């Protein structure tokens, strides 16, 4: 809410200062297990999915 | 014990700032006769020396003659200081509430009329005018006007009864121009601001003040009164943004405060003057006026009887500095909108209140959504159902929604009162009977003095002071109260039973003796039939016994008529009082009991198992005589005079003394 | 903007002297709470009788 639109702007910007919307957040996922025999040697990758 | 105190309160009830406070001259004088003195410019000059002292007199006599001046206006300046009601009035009117003048008699009538023209539907237009005379006095009848249209079915047998209600005066309307730069007077004396109403051209518009004020007029339609210092009734609206401000509901928006006038809204009012507070109890009606092909066949008084009633109502003074002094400021304090119990005291003292000398405002825990009200008709104790009605709705405009205003009157405490008192013959000219006439007016002085102010404990001597105070030619004066209660129910007491809050004498509870229906058989020659036998009693007391408590001794009994059961038996004690009848049926049963340090009562004849029926009436008055000097009031329970509408509760013996 | 302009709003005496009196007449009727039933529909439909 707030801003008239209105015939005004050409800018994509000014509108993104707030389109209203969403923004980052972390999240921690499950436990792990050591492919073989130490977690500590195990390292991660996750790709989006 | 009593009040300790660490240097609390303040100043004392109320402020007096008391620099203004006027001194007596001397004083005066003897304060500003210092002030010269010490005067740097001189040390020397002797005040005492009369030539001086005379000089500086003077000086304090035009001091005093200003500062009375400069200190009334104060008291004139602060409301509830304010010695002027005229002023009392300005801040209670700035403050939202005003007091009003005197307020039409008031009543319904319904009337059987035939229509000559037998049309579906007459209507009776508003400003048909009616007589009443006054209660005993028919050397003229008090006019009072229909106060509204109303229309009746016509009933098959072709006669069929309108109703409509009356208030007292005749229907006065006034159109005037209305101008930019004029004030706009009613120099009528004997209006009332209530039964005002108006015409702009076309509709009416309501000054908002306590005339409907809640409906879609969007507050554009508005006006005000005023009271001219005068003593007569100037018109006012606002003008310019008569409603809120700007655009509001408007896609146009500029600017409306209407009434430009030009010549426009020429402006048409219509009220009632009267003659009230002098009308109260007309009972004897006329159709005062004729209508095209109308013929009232029969004009019957007072619909869904109260039974207790009396003519028409309201009046008033108007005025009464002292009710309306401090009242405003509950108003003041209060929205219009009334919400705390005693802003529905405030509320219902507005409009009513030459209705009302007291109204009590209170919930009753049991029943939440209800309003429960004990008010004073003022009049009398009871207000006709219809003003309950009335008010009530209208009451109930300003209200929280799932609120319920509930009005009923409450018990009364009877103060029931031989009179003895004693006068010189020759000490009097005056006309003996005058005399009592006259005491009779002072002795309600005292309770409108006093009693129904606060409900406090009431004074028996201290009443009867006044009644003294009466002729000074009366050389004495005597008098006995029965404390006396009515009740609502014979047949069951309330629950809670009832209390005095006032000790009495044990053995001195009385009640009213009554018939009852006996159902065996009477038979004289040339009676015939003749029913069964009714005989009567009376509820009695048994004595006091241990702990305070008595046992409900009921009326003497005829033999057989109570069905023996092995449980009841006739009570038949040596102390119970009894009444002396000619049947000397000694059959006399418990149907309750009590206790004296209580003072609370309770029976039920459910007890006897003898049927509520065979009793012929519902209610009973109740008699007792409280041991105690004087009268204690606590809750809804009030002693209370009215003479006029029950005089067996009054009576005066009269001693001629030569 | 829609197309409804003037270069500027806002003004005011402020008072009008009498005006003012109506205003003070006014405010001192008003409430901030709402009560009884009308008084709410009112103060509601100020918001969204849109809606």
């Amino acid at each position: 809410e707030s801003f008239q639109f209105s015939p005004s702007y050409v800018d994509v910007s000014s509108i993104s200062n707030f389109i209203i919307g969403e923004n980052e957040y972390h999240e921690i996922q499950g436990s792990i297990q050591q492919v073989c025999k130490d977690i500590n040697r195990v390292y991660l990758m996750e790709s989006e999915g | 014990a009593n009040t300790p105190v660490n240097y609390q309160l303040t100043r004392t009830a109320n402020a007096i700032p008391e620099i203004f406070v006027g001194g007596t001259f001397a004083e005066i004088k003897q304060n500003l006769i210092e002030w010269l003195n010490g005067q740097n410019e001189f040390l020397d000059y002797d005040f005492e020396g009369s030539r001086l002292n005379v000089l500086c007199d003077l000086l304090a006599y035009n001091t005093l003659y200003i500062q009375q001046f400069g200190n009334a206006a104060v008291y004139e300046s602060f409301m509830r200081t304010a010695n002027l009601r005229s002023s009392v009035v300005q801040a209670a009117q700035d403050n939202g509430y005003l007091p009003t003048s005197k307020s039409a008699a008031q009543t319904e009538i319904m009337l059987t009329c035939t229509d000559a023209l037998n049309r579906n539907y007459i209507t009776i237009p508003r400003g048909t005018r009616f007589l009443a005379y006054a209660k005993d006095t028919s050397v003229n009848p008090y006019n009072f006007v229909s106060r509204e249209d109303v229309i009746a079915i016509r009933d098959k047998n072709n006669q069929y009864f309108p109703r409509l209600k009356l208030a007292q005066g005749r229907i006065v309307r006034t159109e005037i121009i209305y101008d930019k730069l004029t004030p706009i007077i009613i120099y009528d004396k004997n209006i009332d601001r209530n039964q005002v109403k108006l015409y702009v051209d076309g509709a009416e518009w309501i000054n908002w003040t306590r005339k409907s004020m809640v409906h879609a007029g969007s507050t554009s339609t508005i006006y005000y009164m005023r009271e001219t210092i005068d003593g007569n009734t100037e018109f006012y609206f606002g003008e310019g943004e008569i409603s809120v401000n700007a655009s509001e509901g408007a896609l146009t928006a500029n600017y409306i405060g209407g009434l430009k006038p030009t010549q426009n809204s020429t402006i048409v009012i219509e009220y009632i003057s009267t003659n009230g507070a002098d009308a109260n109890g007309a009972v004897g009606f006329s159709y005062a006026d004729t209508l095209t092909n109308i013929t009232v066949i029969n004009i019957n008084e007072n619909p869904n009887d109260d039974p207790d009633f009396v003519g028409a109502d309201g009046g008033g003074d108007p005025e009464d500095i002292e009710r309306i002094r401090e009242l405003g400021t509950i108003k003041r304090e209060t929205q219009q909108r009334c919400v705390t119990a005693t802003d529905y005291d405030t509320f219902v003292s507005e409009r009513f209140g030459s209705i009302i000398q007291a109204v009590q405002t209170f919930t009753d825990s049991t029943k939440p959504g209800y309003a429960f009200i004990a008010a004073k008709p003022k009049s009398g104790l009871y207000l006709t159902t219809v003003q309950r009605e009335d008010i009530k709705n209208y009451l109930k405009d300003y209200n929280l929604a799932p609120i319920t205003p509930s009005i009923i009157s409450p018990n009364y405490l009877f103060i029931k009162t031989n009179l003895k008192v004693t006068y010189a013959l020759n000490k009097l000219q005056e006309s003996e009977q005058w005399l009592e006439g006259q005491i009779i007016d002072k002795i309600d002085r005292y309770y409108t003095e006093d009693v129904e102010i606060f409900n406090s404990s009431f004074a028996k001597s201290k009443m009867l002071t006044y009644v003294d105070d009466a002729d000074h030619s009366v050389i004495g004066s005597s008098a006995t109260i029965q404390m006396v209660r009515e009740v609502q129910n014979f047949y069951k007491t309330p629950e809670a039973g009832i209390k005095y809050n006032n000790q009495i004498k044990d053995r001195s509870m009385e009640s009213n003796t009554f018939s009852f229906n006996s159902g065996r058989k009477v038979v004289n020659p040339d009676t015939g039939l003749e029913e069964d036998v009714l005989y009567d009693v009376r509820i009695v007391s048994t004595d006091r016994d241990s702990k305070g408590i008595g046992k409900v001794i009921i009326g003497p009994f005829a033999s057989g008529d109570v069905t023996e059961n092995e449980n009841i038996q006739p009570y038949t004690g040596n102390d119970f009082n009894k009444l002396a009848n000619s049947d000397g049926r000694d059959k006399y049963y418990v149907i309750g009991e009590i206790n004296y340090p209580a003072d609370v009562i309770y029976w039920n004849i459910a007890k006897i198992n003898l049927t509520s029926e065979k009793f012929e009436v519902q209610t009973i008055e109740l008699y007792s005589d409280p041991t105690d000097d004087v009268i204690f009031t606590r809750d809804g329970s009030l002693i209370v005079f009215e003479n006029d509408l029950r005089p067996q509760y009054l009576t005066i013996d009269l001693e001629p003394i030569s």
